């Protein structure tokens, strides 16, 4: 301790959150002069946070606000249902709620008061020293219904939904939600499946006229939202149901922490 | 003798796995996963995450008698380090101590001071032991063989060894086997036979069956046969069957158990914590509902039961981690904390443990 006290390097630590050791160094590297020493922690933070890059991330959380939808990437779980955590994905998604972003990089830059979603992310990264990534982003103009799904009760949601649609029966339109949840649809209609994906699942049962066309039929069944089969009731389809409700859907998301 | 399971819990980078090595050299130098001391052999079980510590402390595959929470002395601890501890307050883990890991490197001692009182207000904030074991180690100079070191890591597990109770031996619980299968032996009477699941059981006790019929049956043992020969005694852990005295081949059934009178009763409905199985991992494909009818396992025989979603939850997915209620058909023999299985016309669905009777 060259020119500072021990309560010197409890404060420095009780201000930037950052290791006691790491302080203590930062405050002998500047000879006690204590705002070059904050400044100094900030260096090996992003520093530090680089280092980590390349680490993987498949905890975390997702956060729904007024029709947008955000992922956010922890390491462990243990992160994932820290306050700190999720007062960071509060703020993230509300940023992406109001400034509706095109793509994620957009939705770095955006304000999260002081400080911008990158810095917010990074900062807190450091004091964590878990990588931490804003891994995607959905915005929807239009009326939409949101769902959320815990996959453990203790932990923060891990699957989420929006489906933005036409229609007054507001519940047939959640009903929906959990209906994409459940069973990972891929595709709102036939039409959208793209042609170069129907020649990779014909071209597999030629590995396996009308085999070909029999495999289709049942990869658009699984695949495509209109034509699963409803989970309250089996014997109806998702489309069929939705016309009874006189809703119509417009488009669909769904993010799963660590699954694609 | 006895077996004692010791989590440890911290961040990565503080050492957690390197002061697990450590121990283990250090106890190996001493006695030329798993390390044993004088008192105990330890069985090691880690959290590296908490909902799956979860899943496996409902499927019974991870207990802990005690938990070492691993801080390093250069950092100090972490935001995580209060959900690290909240893992242990919620699962229950009996004991807790702290391992100042990286002490070699904090040359003043008052940062040292400092953090200890960090992790013992954390500790204390969660109803831990406020003035618990905090020691300091250095795994990484231990490995290299600097004793001053050595001897903290010796220390530490020295503190495992006094500050860590003795788990309750399974023989001295209440007796309790549940029935597998009933035979009549001609001449005989009619035999029961198990595994005794806890306590003992001596030739000529008197015992209550529970579970399963409308009444509890209270009778007595008049046999205890392991193999083929008679026993005075059948010991937790044991295959035995038990002869009881005018209790016709009809009146008994696999599912139930028999028990030391008095100390269980059956029950019908239950709050509980449950783990579903994903599809990759074997089981439903499809998510369930509110008014869900599968048989609960338990002991030895499916019991069919309607689930009951939380308020707040509205479906179950295949790999979900949740809680519910259950009301069965038939009564069976449960505490808080007894282990059952999900299924579905025989095969696992999921696993769940009791954590609430009701009726
Ligand atoms: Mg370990
Ligand atoms: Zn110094
Ligand atoms: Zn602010
Ligand atoms: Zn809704
Ligand atoms: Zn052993
Ligand atoms: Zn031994
Ligand atoms: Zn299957």
């Amino acid at each position: 301790m060259a020119n500072f006290t021990a309560a010197d390097v409890k404060r420095l630590r009780e201000l930037t959150g950052a290791g006691m050791l790491a302080c203590k160094n930062a405050l002998a590297e500047t000879d006690g002069d204590f705002d070059k020493a904050v400044e100094a922690l900030r260096i090996k933070g992003a520093k530090d946070v680089g280092k980590r890059a390349e680490r993987a991330t498949a905890e975390g959380l997702v956060a729904a606000k007024d029709g947008a939808l955000i992922e956010l990437n922890c390491e462990t779980d243990f992160v994932a249902k820290n306050a700190e955590f999720q007062t960071l994905a509060d703020q993230v998604v509300a940023a992406a709620a109001a400034a509706k972003p095109a793509d994620v990089d957009a939705l770095k830059g955006a304000s999260i008061g002081d400080k911008t979603v990158e810095q917010a992310i990074a900062e807190l990264s450091a004091k964590i020293g878990e990588k931490l990534e804003l891994r995607r982003v959905a915005i929807f103009d239009g009326t939409v219904e949101a769902y959320l799904h815990r996959r453990s009760a203790d932990l923060p949601p891990a699957v989420g939904v929006l489906v933005e649609y036409r229609g007054d029966d507001a519940a047939a339109a959640h009903a929906v939600a959990l209906q994409i949840a459940a069973l990972r649809a891929r595709y709102l209609s036939r039409d959208d499946v793209p042609e170069d994906i129907v020649a990779s699942e014909r071209r597999i049962a030629e590995e396996t006229p009308k085999i070909v066309e029999g495999r289709l039929n049942g990869f658009f069944k699984d695949a495509v939202l209109l034509e699963q089969a409803s989970v309250s009731d089996n014997k109806k389809t998702v489309k069929a149901l939705l016309d009874v409700a006189g809703v119509t859907v417009t488009r669909f998301v769904r993010f799963e922490v660590g699954q694609a | 003798k006895p077996h004692v399971n010791i989590g440890t819990i911290g961040h990565v980078d503080h050492g957690k796995t390197t002061l697990t090595a450590a121990i283990t050299k250090v106890l190996h130098d001493k006695f030329p996963v798993e390390y044993q001391t004088d008192k105990r052999h330890y069985a090691h079980v880690d959290a590296p995450g908490h909902a799956d510590y979860i899943k496996n402390m409902i499927t019974g595959a991870a207990q802990m008698d005690g938990a070492i929470l691993v801080v390093a002395a250069t950092d100090g601890p972490m935001p995580q380090t209060r959900e690290h501890v909240l893992l242990a307050r919620q699962v229950g883990v009996p004991y807790i101590l702290v391992a100042l890991n990286k002490a070699d490197a904090v040359d003043d001692e008052e940062l040292l001071e400092l953090v200890e009182m960090e992790v013992r207000e954390l500790l204390a904030a969660q109803e831990f032991d406020e003035d618990a074991p905090v020691v300091r180690v250095s795994a990484l100079k231990a490995l290299e063989g600097d004793a001053k070191w050595v001897a903290s890591v010796e220390e530490l597990m020295n503190a495992v060894d006094e500050s860590i109770p003795d788990p309750v031996r399974e023989t001295d619980k209440p007796f309790l086997m549940p029935v597998e299968d009933v035979f009549t032996i001609t001449g005989r009477g009619t035999v029961v036979t198990g595994r005794v699941e806890r306590g003992v059981i001596n030739v000529n006790e008197e015992v209550e069956i529970v579970g399963i019929r409308p009444s509890t049956t209270k009778t007595t043992v008049t046999g205890v046969e392991m193999f083929r020969k008679l026993l005075d005694q059948g010991q937790a852990g044991d295959n035995v069957g038990l002869l009881l005295r005018g209790v016709k081949r009809e009146d008994v059934e696999r599912g139930q158990v028999v028990t030391k009178p008095g100390t269980t009763t059956p029950h019908t409905e239950f709050e509980g914590q449950v783990y579903i199985l994903s599809k990759d991992e074997g089981g439903r494909h499809t998510p369930f509902f509110n008014n869900y009818r599968p048989q609960f396992y338990f002991r030895t025989t499916d019991v069919t039961g309607v689930v009951t979603l939380p308020e707040g939850t509205e479906m179950v997915m295949p790999g979900d981690n949740t809680n519910i209620s259950v009301k069965l058909i038939q009564p069976v023999a449960m505490d808080e904390g007894l282990r059952f299985a999900i299924r579905e016309g025989g095969r696992t669905v999921g696993a769940g443990r009791v954590t609430k009777i009701i009726k």
